[PDB]
């Protein structure tokens, strides 16, 4: 039914939600692919065509939603050669009704005959639409008898059938009869052919499989299922003007409609066995190949790192050698501004391994990595590491506040003299797998040195330990977790709680003192001409 | 001012034959597109006229199957399928998309009825009651005749009646498709009484030998 | 069970105006989408459409008749009136009343119709004679009787048998009119001869125009 | 020969330009292909390590141009596994001799023995690096009786030989012999063989071959029988040290020194396979797929648009449609803001078609592709066409002022109602192939009313007409040009620059040339070509002084200007420069 519109022709279509643009046709063009078609959302365009005639036989409505020129929602212009002797002779509108929106311009087609014959009035709805048929076939043929001089071609089946429809007063103007008993219902655009939504010839706005509504079906409707906002499971989503259960073609659902391609601030997931946008939150997926390995870089330097900006996957390994942090003068690969290395505070997941062997001496923290989430390990270094943090004596904590999950390989800490925290720390919570005979701890700073020191887990810190000192680099939290911050109260009494996890409460769960405020978050949770 | 005009002006078929009415306009019954309002009507003999088909091919409920309805802009046709002894009357033409609504002249169904029939006669004297009035009506009466072609003679003592009866017959029997008719001869009392032979002849096609029916002035 | 009647007088003298009165019942026109309409046919002629009334009261009329015709309503009554002005001979006709409920078609609930003849010519009532066989014409296993209305001038006359009871072999045929310019027609019946002493046999006419109800007895002429 | 750094072990060659670095290499790995190595440019480091004994026999130099820790060019730590009995007890360093620059440390070898043993002040040149060893072993065997108290282990030929190597004061430093006529070149790192550049163990600066030299051999030489530099035949670029013929493997050029990748603002370029980093001339290539068939986009729209800023390619073709100028509210792309349009005034080369159909209605010319220049037409469109004008009723002019080939296609020009100027263009310069039944160009604004109403040529156009008005938009110049644009002369016979022509265009007379008042002041760019010379004169040359310190094959050449302004020979045994032709006047 449906098709996007601007030869052959996928137009064996009843509505082109969009243009009919027909420019730069030979003679020979199959265009008996659009016979079936009877609404134009857009404007019809037919310029430096030679076939002879444009056969739309069943074409009722234009709607000109967008229009050519600013004012026209037929536009047909220059269909002819002159060496050629090939030329537009007729324009099959017999069945033509109703432009809704838009003028009429038919100018320069030289052997084009009897549109100035036809009566555009009885058409166009604006009247103040401008309409310009002139210069277009002169020795034209007089026009048929029965025809009665309005015709859009020579014979007596080409007349512009012009019955006129005197609507009764209470019928708003559209009308499938004569008296006040035959009103075309509201939602119809032009008349109809009954009083129901159904018999409309074209929609005044949407168009559900077949009904003419004000409003495509709704995504949350106060469909009484809870007597509130539910998924009516009967949702549509607008492809412009037609209601559809499943973008056709190749589109995404944006929100309520249809659209060619999510916007810039969303992304697409799989939901509901349909591809939908999202909004992108903290910022949209952008990958970025590593380095190492089958990359072109064996360590990032002053030249690589510029291209990891606004990165949430490496799609490969990370490297950091001291050739690319201090510089390589048989390369001539300039040293590396450690603020530059902010640039990895996006990265959430490591599809191979993360080494470590240099690092700026003032950072005391592999902070600018807290937001990895997932170190994959698909690709390995060395004798199979996935992790490898070395000679880095400068280093005091591993700062990894938001690492879970190590999919694959080893893990190596070795030497990192001035590095605490790290003793107590479960890995068997982040590395997947047996932990067997794959970690090497060694020669980092003595557990005495650090507990003497004072660098120690905070006291919120569960077992699992934590990434360096305060509450925000836990791995898991003694009783309740604020955010990021392990939280000691929950305020649910004197804030509601779920999976040890301490959350705000819905609006209008009325505070009540010294008891629960919220039981959980939401309006059914909270503890029009009403009272 | 939309004239309606009507084809067969009179038909006439056997029963389980089919039959075909055409309604041309002078103008096209298009109100809006999808929208031709042409009916066709039945009016029995003595009846008030059925809505048959409306939209030019909806049959209305109730009507029978073999009643059809083709036709657009300015000629329509309606169709029965197997004439039956019901269908007797006449079919109007409707239209309903302009002002000055209008029918067709009207289109006279007959039926042909497959045997013939012969006319059952019957002759009534004047009441005494009338004759006190003054006047005397004698009253011959053939009954359920098929061929509707009849024909009656007055004789009064041998004597061929001219200009002294009126006929009336009734319409196509919906049932036995079959005619009556009832001839009235109207005499003065005295001339009633002045001859005393009254007989009417009946020539009739079902008729081998022309019936006559008779009576004599004083006979009880 | 939607039901109309058409009410109004029987004889109209010309120029005069003639006021029909359709009543109904089993719909309201209070209803959305419910109108009454009118059309009169001319004896022996064709069909011809008058007056809608709606239950907007918007009114449409028949063109060559909209100067003479106004068509009324009032659904507390559940009736419409058409008055008709200038009254001319030809306008001598049945007028029947109808319903338009649906928008797909029209005419779909008639009335039986009134019946207004116009003339200067006054009302008579017709004298009703029974037409009884001659004992002697004995015809067979058939019996004929039958009753003549033979003076009335507005046409509208009714013969039933036995109040209604006797419906088959009845024949009420055609008024013919006489040159005296009044009708006359005859109303006839065929019975099994033996119960004609079984069954009584009476013939009720009614000329309402002249309101001349008449119940006679076709006895035999047995002697 | 010469390897690269750590990586990018099987190394065998004999200096390594980087840093060695051996770490998480286990005891049982194969050390002998680096006994062959004798040089270390960088540092070495050798960490966590399981292997017993560390060969490098043949090394006997270690640069430090880099180091570990900013302080130290060697760096031996923790090559120990506690749980196991494999780590590290000895550094096989038989014939190590100097270490130029930077310290040592050698801390946590739990099993490394005899590097307390050992006078690193005899190898480190720098007196204040630091040097720390400690912690390296706990219980150890004494030094060999041999070694006298000095060993890199417990054998007896594992000695540190501490240096008897007496010069005279005149050799002010190493020498191969012990008198004042035995000193190394002055190019020699540390000691020597002879008396040559090609004696030298180790260079102070560069390696050409074998021979220590200040730098590598320079890319332009000074001819003495033309009096200019020309090409040196045997030109060499600097891979760090080593002075090569062709860069290293995956290396470009940039001017004398051997890069991985060109600088920001300069292009690779082929060079006979010599990989040249040339100026990219203000802007840089950037190649950027194209729209319309083979491509994911039907039209330039607003989401397009920025994703050709700085293209000077296109790869395909480039399709301004309706749709995409004034949006698509069935896709719901919004309308294009038409100042983006400009995005394509780098556009120099379209690969495939040019297809115009709708165009913002303000703007009267395509004037955004002014410094288009080519078009391919590999991919065509409709019935063959490479440029398609169409339907673009606010344009008076194509404004293509660049353009000057359509490779190949046909070319229609139809329905540009406001359109003038491209009557008179001799489109036989720009189609590439027979001009007939290629070029479809009708009902644009009808000559007669764009000439009645002056939208024709300029005057100092060609023939060959124009896509506009001016000067600027010539496709030829009847008399010169500058710049791109017409004009009637150049500056030759006055005006400021002095210029020539050549090939009907203008081009400034070269600096160092003095403006004649009345004449020619050149015949052609370049210092030769002067008709009088503004400062000196070496040769046929106009040059601003004296070549001083220029270098010629023999030598560095000085020169003298005389009393009439003209570059003289200096006297051969003169010390450095001269003001005169005499030993006398000499500096
Ligand atoms: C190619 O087409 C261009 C237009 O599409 C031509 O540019 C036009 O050049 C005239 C002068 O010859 C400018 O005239 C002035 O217009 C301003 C109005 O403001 C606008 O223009 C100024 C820049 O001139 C700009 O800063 C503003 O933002 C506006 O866009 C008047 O105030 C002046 O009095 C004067 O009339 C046109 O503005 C300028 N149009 C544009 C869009 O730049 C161009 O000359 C054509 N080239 C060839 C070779 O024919
Ligand atoms: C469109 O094409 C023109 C012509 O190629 C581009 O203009 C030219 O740009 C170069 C620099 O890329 C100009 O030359 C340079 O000028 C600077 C400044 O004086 C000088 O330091 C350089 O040594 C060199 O001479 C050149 O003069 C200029 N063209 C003219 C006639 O002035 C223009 O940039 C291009 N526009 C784009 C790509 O958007
Ligand atoms: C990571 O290390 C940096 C220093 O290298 C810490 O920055 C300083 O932290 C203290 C708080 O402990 C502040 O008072 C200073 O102002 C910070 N900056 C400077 C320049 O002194 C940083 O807090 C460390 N982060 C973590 C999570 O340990
Ligand atoms: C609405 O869509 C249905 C399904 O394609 C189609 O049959 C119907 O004609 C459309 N409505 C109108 C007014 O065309
Ligand atoms: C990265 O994201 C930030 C924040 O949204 C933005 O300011 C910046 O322009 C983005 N960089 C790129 C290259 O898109
Ligand atoms: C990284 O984590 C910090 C924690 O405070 C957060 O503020 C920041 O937005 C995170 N970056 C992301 C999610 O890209
Ligand atoms: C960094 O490390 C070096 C070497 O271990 C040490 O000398 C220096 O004090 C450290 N500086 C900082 C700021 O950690
Ligand atoms: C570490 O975490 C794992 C997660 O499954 C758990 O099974 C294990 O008991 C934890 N070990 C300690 C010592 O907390
Ligand atoms: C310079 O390189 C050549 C390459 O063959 C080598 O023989 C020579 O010893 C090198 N000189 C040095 C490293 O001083
Ligand atoms: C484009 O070129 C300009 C000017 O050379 C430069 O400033 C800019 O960084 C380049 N890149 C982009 C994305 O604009
Ligand atoms: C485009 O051309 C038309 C016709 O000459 C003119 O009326 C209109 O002002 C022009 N628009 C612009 C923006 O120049
Ligand atoms: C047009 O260009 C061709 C070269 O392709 C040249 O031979 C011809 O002379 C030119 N014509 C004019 C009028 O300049
Ligand atoms: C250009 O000037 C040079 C130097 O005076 C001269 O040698 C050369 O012949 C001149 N070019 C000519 C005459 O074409
Ligand atoms: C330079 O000195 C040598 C040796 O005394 C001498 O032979 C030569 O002539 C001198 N140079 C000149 C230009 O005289």
């Amino acid at each position: 039914a449906v098709c996007p519109g601007t030869y052959k022709l996928y137009e064996r279509c009843e509505v082109v939600m969009g243009n009919l643009e027909i420019v730069l046709t030979g003679h020979n063009a199959d265009l008996s692919f659009l016979q079936w078609i009877r609404e134009v959302t857009g404007y019809v365009l037919v310029a430096m065509n030679e076939f002879s005639t444009l056969p739309l036989p069943n074409l009722r409505v234009v709607r000109g939603t967008q229009v050519y020129d600013g004012k026209f929602a037929i536009f047909v212009m220059l269909n002819y050669n002159t060496n050629s002797s090939h030329a537009l002779r007729q324009l099959r509108l017999t069945q033509l009704t109703e432009i809704l929106s838009g003028g009429v311009y038919i100018e320069k087609n030289d052997k084009l005959c009897h549109m100035d014959t036809i009566d555009w009035r009885d058409i166009v709805r604006d009247r103040d639409a401008e309409i310009v048929v002139k210069d277009n076939g002169r020795s034209c043929p007089p026009c048929h008898e029965v025809c009665k001089g309005r015709c859009w071609g020579p014979g007596s089946e080409d007349c512009q059938t012009l019955t006129k429809t005197i609507c009764a007063p209470q019928c708003n103007g559209h009308c499938f009869g004569p008296n006040p008993n035959q009103c075309c219902h509201d939602e119809c655009a032009g008349g109809c052919s009954g009083p129901q939504d159904t018999d409309c010839f074209a929609c005044r706005h949407f168009n559900d499989s077949g009904a003419c509504v004000p409003r495509c079906p709704q995504p949350l409707v106060y469909n009484k299922l809870t007597f509130q906002l539910e998924p009516n499971p009967h949702t549509k989503y607008q492809y412009g003007g037609v209601c559809v259960a499943s973008c056709p073609h190749n589109f995404v659902v944006d929100q309520t409609s249809c659209v060619r391609a999510c916007p810039p601030d969303k992304m697409e997931v799989d939901k509901n066995g349909l591809k939908m946008c999202e909004p992108c939150g903290g910022l949209c997926p952008k990958a970025c190949e590593g380095t190492g390995s089958g990359s072109r870089f064996q360590t990032v330097d002053s030249s690589n790192i510029d291209g990891f900006v606004n990165c949430t996957k490496i799609l490969g390994n990370l490297d950091f050698l001291i050739t690319g942090l201090n510089g390589d003068p048989w390369h001539k690969i300039p040293a590396l501004d450690p603020e530059k290395l902010n640039v990895f505070r996006t990265v959430r997941e490591i599809t191979g391994y993360l080494n470590i062997q240099s690092w700026p001496p003032h950072m005391h923290n592999f902070s600018v990595f807290s937001n990895l989430t997932t170190i994959g390990g698909r690709s390995l270094y060395n004798r199979g590491f996935s992790l490898l943090i070395m000679k880095n004596l400068n280093v005091t904590s591993l700062g990894f506040r938001s690492l879970k999950e190590i999919s694959a390989g080893r893990i190596y800490i070795s030497a990192n003299r001035q590095l605490c925290y790290h003793h107590s720390l479960n890995w068997t919570k982040v590395l997947r797998g047996p932990t067997e005979e794959r970690l090497d701890i060694k020669h980092n700073r003595p557990r005495r040195d650090c507990v003497a020191e004072g660098k120690v887990c905070d006291p919120l810190c569960s077992s699992g330990g934590c990434w360096g000192p305060g509450p925000g680099q836990c791995l898991s939290c003694r009783n309740y977790s604020r955010g990021g911050v392990c939280v000691t109260h929950c305020n649910f009494l004197n804030e509601f709680a779920h999976e040890a996890e301490c959350f705000s409460c819905h609006p209008e769960c009325q505070p009540m003192e010294g008891t629960a405020t919220c039981n959980g978050s939401g309006s059914d949770t909270c503890a029009k001409y009403p009272d | 001012d939309i004239v309606m005009t009507q084809t067969p002006l009179s038909l006439s078929v056997t029963p389980g034959q089919p039959a075909s009415i055409s309604c041309k306009s002078s103008q096209s019954l298009l109100h809006s597109y999808g929208n031709t309002y042409l009916e066709w009507y039945l009016q029995k003999p003595g009846q008030s006229p059925q809505l048959l088909i409306y939209r030019v091919s909806n049959r209305f409920s109730g009507v029978p199957d073999r009643f059809s309805g083709s036709g657009s802009g300015t000629d329509f046709t309606l169709k029965i399928s197997r004439v039956e002894a019901e269908d007797v009357g006449v079919y109007y033409c409707f239209q309903g998309s302009h002002v000055p609504f209008t029918f067709g002249q009207g289109t006279k169904l007959e039926i042909k009825r497959r045997t013939v029939a012969a006319p059952s006669v019957f002759i009534f004297p004047p009441s005494d009651e009338q004759l006190k009035s003054g006047t005397a009506s004698v009253v011959c009466l053939l009954n359920n005749f098929y061929p509707r072609e009849a024909k009656v003679q007055w004789k009064v003592d041998n004597a061929l009646q001219s200009g002294n009866s009126q006929e009336s017959v009734t319409e196509q029997d919906s049932k036995d498709s079959t005619y009556s008719l009832s001839s009235t001869l109207t005499l003065s009392k005295a001339d009633y009484e002045k001859h005393k032979v009254y007989a009417c002849e009946v020539t009739h096609q079902g008729l081998s030998s022309p019936v006559t029916k008779s009576f004599n002035r004083g006979e009880c | 069970q939607v039901t109309l009647r058409e009410s109004g007088p029987a004889l109209v003298k010309p120029t005069q105006t003639l006021t029909l009165t359709c009543t109904f019942s089993g719909f309201s026109l209070s209803t959305y989408g419910m109108g009454v309409g009118w059309i009169r046919q001319p004896p022996g002629k064709a069909l011809e459409w008058l007056a809608n009334i709606w239950w907007n009261d918007d009114k449409y009329y028949s063109s060559s008749l909209k100067t003479r015709l106004t068509i009324s309503k009032d659904t507390s009554k559940n009736q419409v009136v058409l008055t008709m002005t200038n009254m001319d001979p030809v306008d001598t006709a049945t007028y029947y009343c109808v319903q338009i409920a649906n928008p797909y078609w029209y005419f779909d609930v008639w009335g039986q119709g009134t019946t207004v003849t116009v003339s200067s010519a006054s009302t008579k009532g017709p004298s009703v004679f029974p037409l009884a066989p001659s004992s002697k014409s004995t015809s067979g296993g058939t019996a004929a009787l039958g009753c003549l209305v033979k003076d009335y001038f507005p046409e509208p006359v009714t013969v039933s048998w036995n109040s209604g009871a006797l419906t088959s072999g009845v024949h009420t045929f055609p008024a013919v009119l006489q040159s005296s310019g009044l009708y006359s027609l005859s109303s006839v019946v065929t019975v099994p001869s033996s119960s004609l002493g079984t069954q009584t046999y009476i013939c009720n006419v009614n000329h309402k125009p002249s309101n001349t109800k008449v119940d006679k007895k076709v006895e035999p002429k047995s002697c």
